[PDB]
RNA sequence: UAUUAAUCUAGAGUGUGGUAGGGAGUUUUGGAAUUUCAUGUGGAGCGGUGAAAUGCGUAGAUAUAUGAAGGAACACCAGUGGCGAAGGCGAAAACUUAGGCCAUUACUGACGCUUAGGCUUGAAAGUGUGGGGAGCAAAUAGGAUUAGAUACCCUAGUAGUCCACACCGUAAACGAUAGAUACUAGCUGUCGGGGCGAUCCCCUCGGUAGUGAAGUUAACACAUUAAGUAUCUCGCCUGG
RNA sequence: CUGCCGAUAAGGUCUUCAAAA
């Protein structure tokens, strides 16, 4: 599994913010990575393709969310993150 | 006549585990005469451990502890 | 005033209140609450001046942050209630405005027809008499 | 399934005998026949339910 | 992780096992936290395998990473010396969670305690222990519990507006209809 | 008209003149009974029984045949209809 | 109501702290039982049925004892049960992994429901390539029964049932009841978390059942897990 | 305690009525 404390202690924009946009969609980020990994050996398990399929529609709804509210800090988040292409 | 002394043991003790070379002598209770997981109404564990100690115990079979048909 | 219970509520603030106080008409049940709104306010407000329910007391927190009302119905001595059947007509989705020339008349005036024109929600007579109507919200009779 | 006669009667043998047969039996009829797997819970559901109602009232 | 393995070694001599043993722990277990062994004692287990009656049961509480298994797993089954081997990885066994938690550990030394007076009665050394109260239900309720017991979080709200309120209260019901008897 | 001792498991619609009271106890009904009768006694001119009467009168005995123990149980019989195919 | 400029947390999510699971895939491991073969003992039937006959058997069968090989499925535990969105999931272990329940003085601050088109999964049978094949058995052969039997019974018996990779996308795929939200008597069970501390039992928050009034229904019946009082969205129906 | 056991031409009545005693 992953460190999520870690991950989400460089995403935070100040402390005890662990709860905004930004933080989630690092997170989100590092379990995509981490299925694509698995899914790939595997290729049989369905199930962890339901959980994938859903957090890539859940990441790209929050990210959507963030562009119509503060359009500035959905630029500042997709550079550092490369989720986009 | 019957009795309704049928109770659950690890409850009241609260032993929450279940390994098998910590209570052996108290997994052969629970087995048959013929090595056979006896039921609730012979057992009388709860179900929530009767799953446990079966595990354990089919674990138990499947290290080679006790027998499969025979005394 | 304490509560002990949660207290949650509909997305549609007319027919939320709607279902309230036909269970509770239904269900011969007296004190129910809800969270509050000013148009449900405003609505129970004319409601109470004509007399379907006996009390309704909107209530707020210590810290000002939500508000809740919790009304009580209006039974008489052989404990069958005031209110007889309720209707609502603005749904959502379909918007419902009508000018004065087809403004109701719930039961030949019985019932009272809610109709928030301008200033609020407002009676079918007293729209009559002003000669200006708009949005209707539901039909208690 | 050993039963020791105990040396000192022979019907006592045969009264525990009868029981440990009878169960024995059960199974040996029981992997005799092929049901599909819906079936064969059907089978294990009804011999169930009809033990516990069964139960309910010499308790 | 913690790990437990229980190895089944043949029934040869016994000093020459206990190296055995060692010689199966050092080879593998590429990273390891320390290994402490005991030594159960000879059973005649019940089926015989590998044509074998006699075996040494070995116990290691080691703790490592996810690697320790794999070559070790492999090469169990290759040496002859080994009959059964089963790496119980007690983090996913029946319950584990709840043994770590401080609480409901001195509980099972409460409950321990408290059982081993009631049993202690009832086998009472050779005066008549009349209730034999075990299986059967308790007295009254516990009182701990009746005072103890928690208060919803009852969130406390202040009146603002108010109008018409009156409390007449006409919680009178089912009353009688018929009032008083009379002859046309 | 009609009165009833109701006792918790009646529907109070039928009953217009409700006399919350027991049912089970051998003596609680007598009391009660004798009560309507003594109202019945002095409307028809003849004297009175247990109504508007001191202490020493009232007393009366529980029939044979610690408490007094007005449980309900015998619920074992009361098994499921029977069914089953 | 719609638009725009902003504030708040109760909707919905996240983290910390508790926590139950046959949830899934990949790789290994185990014992009974059947079949075949090997070695002993043994001596005339075995097998099958309503009754029999094909069939197997002095080339020593059935049976009994030991061993070897191989494939398939995982008794008891196992339930007036658990998990998953559904299909489904039950010998043991490791690795990877999904969702869920309870308490939150924490955080973001409407980010939510539904979903035409699209994508993913989807019992069994069936297909293509390569392995595997113990048992069973569509097609097929024979013996019975029968007025006839291409069927029900019996003896044999290929594809198939199994694995890997590719398709097929249908089922009484059923709770014959789309999803989401708020409210509406009660009683009896059972499961999980939490509070107390022997259990048992009591309370709180949820899941799964039975009974049951108002209410609904053409009736059967549903009835807090609605087919009840209402809202949103999608799919579908218009005589045989 | 489970052998066997198949078929049955077409169309058709019959409620007159309560006004009432
Ligand atoms: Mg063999
Ligand atoms: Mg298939
Ligand atoms: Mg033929
Ligand atoms: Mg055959
Ligand atoms: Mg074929
Ligand atoms: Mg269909
Ligand atoms: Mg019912
Ligand atoms: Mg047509
Ligand atoms: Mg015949
Ligand atoms: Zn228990």
């Amino acid at each position: 599994q992953i460190d999520k404390n870690g991950i989400i202690k460089s995403a935070q924009l100040h402390d005890k913010d662990v709860g905004s946009i930004q933080v989630q969609v690092s997170l989100l980020t590092s379990q995509i990575k981490q299925l694509t990994d698995h899914l790939l050996a595997n290729k049989k398990d369905f199930i962890s393709k339901r959980g994938l399929y859903a957090k890539v529609s859940k990441r790209k709804r929050l990210l959507k969310y963030l562009k119509h509210n503060d359009l500035e800090a959905y630029r500042n988040l997709v550079k550092t993150l490369n989720l986009r292409g | 006549f019957k009795r309704s002394k049928k109770y659950c043991r690890f409850c009241a003790i609260g032993q929450l585990r279940i390994d098998l070379i910590d209570d052996l002598e108290a997994l052969k209770r629970f087995l048959s005469p013929y090595a056979k997981i006896n039921p609730r109404r012979i057992t009388g564990n709860c179900q929530m451990h009767q799953r446990h100690v079966a595990k354990a115990l089919k674990r138990a079979r499947y290290l080679a502890l006790v027998p499969f048909v025979k005394d | 005033i304490t509560t002990t219970k949660p207290i949650k509520a509909h997305f549609d603030p007319v027919a939320d209140l709607l279902t309230k106080i036909n269970n509770a008409r239904k269900a011969k049940l007296m004190t129910v609450t809800t969270i509050a709104s000013k148009l449900k306010i405003a609505i129970l407000e004319i409601l109470v001046k004509e007399g379907y329910l006996a009390n309704f007391q909107v209530l707020e927190n210590k810290s000002k942050t939500k508000r809740i009302v919790t009304f009580n119905l209006k039974y008489t001595q052989r404990r069958i209630p005031s209110i007889n059947g309720v209707k609502q007509i603005s749904k959502p989705g379909l918007r419902i405005y009508r000018p004065f020339e087809k403004l109701p008349l719930v039961l030949n005036g019985l019932g009272i027809a809610i109709i928030s024109t301008s200033d609020g929600v407002m009676t079918d007579k007293v729209a009559r008499l002003k000669k200006i109507g708009g949005e209707i919200l539901a039909y208690v009779w | 399934p050993k039963i020791e006669v105990k040396n000192d009667d022979l019907e006592l043998a045969l009264k525990k005998f009868k029981r440990v047969s009878l169960e024995i039996r059960r199974l040996a009829q029981r992997h005799e026949y092929h049901l599909r797997k819906g079936m064969r819970l059907r089978e294990k559901r009804k011999i169930a339910q009809k033990k516990r109602r069964k139960f309910r009232n010499m308790v | 992780m913690q790990y437990n393995i229980i190895l089944l070694v043949d029934g040869s001599l016994s000093l020459e096992q206990a190296n055995q043993v060692n010689e199966k722990q050092q080879q593998t277990l590429t990273n390891v936290e320390g290994l402490q062994t005991e030594y159960l004692g000879l059973k005649e287990l019940a089926y015989p395998i590998k044509k074998q009656l006699s075996a040494h049961y070995y116990r290691w509480k080691f703790s490592g990473d996810n690697q320790s298994t794999k070559d070790f797993k492999r090469t169990a089954n290759i040496n002859k010396q080994v009959l059964r081997e089963l790496i119980i990885n007690l983090e996913r066994e029946y319950g584990y969670l709840a043994s770590i938690n401080p609480k409901k550990q001195q509980l099972a030394l409460q409950k321990r305690a408290k059982y081993d007076e009631i049993i202690a009665r009832e086998n009472n050394p050779e005066n008549p222990d009349v209730p034999v109260t075990s299986g059967l239900a308790s007295t009254q309720p516990r009182l701990s519990r009746t005072e103890k017991a928690q208060k919803p979080k009852e969130e406390l709200w202040d009146v603002v507006q108010k109008m018409g309120n009156f409390d007449s209260v006409q919680a009178n019901p089912y009353r009688p209809r018929f009032k008083r008897f009379n002859a046309e | 008209p009609v009165v009833a001792l109701c006792n918790t498991n009646t529907n109070p619609e039928l009953v217009d003149f409700i006399i919350p009271a027991n049912n089970h106890q051998p003596q609680s009904t007598c009391l009660l009974m004798n009560l309507l009768a003594d109202a019945v006694a002095e409307a028809k001119a003849m004297p009175t029984m247990f109504a508007y009467k001191p202490d020493e009168e009232i007393q009366i005995e529980i029939p044979q045949k610690k408490q007094i123990t007005s449980q309900r149980l015998n619920i074992t019989r009361n098994p499921e209809v029977l069914t089953r195919e």
